[PDB]
């Protein structure tokens, strides 16, 4: 892991665990990723989740 | 009612 100085390494695994937690709260907020498991049925409104 | 059932699930 020479190549890459130390610095930018922290970045990545910062940045990472930042675009990851940034997903995560836009997951809430989306519309659609509430996809009723097994549509086949839509007897029931089972809104739930994903991601 | 959007925030709160997207929020608390």
């Amino acid at each position: 892991l020479n190549p890459l100085s130390p610095d930018i390494w922290m970045y990545v695994l910062l940045a990472c665990l930042g675009v990851s937690c940034v997903l995560f709260v836009i997951a809430r907020f989306s519309p659609y990723e509430w996809y009723n498991p097994h549509p086949c049925n839509p007897d029931s409104d089972v809104v739930e989740n994903n991601f | 009612s959007a925030m709160v059932e997207e929020l608390r699930m």
